[PDB]
């Protein structure tokens, strides 16, 4: 999953089981997330 | 007015830590904050320099 960086605090707070697995990124300008999604 | 409710989030979570908590004297300093609040809910102050 990938989600804006400002949201991120909400991403941390979730119970530890719903997160285990998936990696996370963050981002605030959307020329980061364009250098992820075709790497 | 959100920050009432804050204020007495922070008055309530400490009662609860002294009723039986160890401590007889909650004293929040701003490294301790976390603990009663817990992380940031904004950190930008400007969407962003022009």
């Amino acid at each position: 999953i990938v989600l804006p960086a400002e949201n991120k605090k909400d991403f941390y707070d979730l119970a530890a089981f719903i997160t285990e697995g998936l990696e996370v990124h963050f981002v605030e300008h959307y020329r980061e997330i364009f250098d992820i999604a075709f790497p | 007015r959100n920050l009432q409710k804050q204020v007495e989030k922070v008055l309530r979570k400490s009662a609860y830590k002294i009723v039986s908590g160890e401590a007889e004297s909650v004293e929040v300093t701003p490294e301790n904050l976390q603990d009663f609040v817990g992380k940031p809910v904004f950190t930008v102050e400007r969407m962003y320099d022009v």
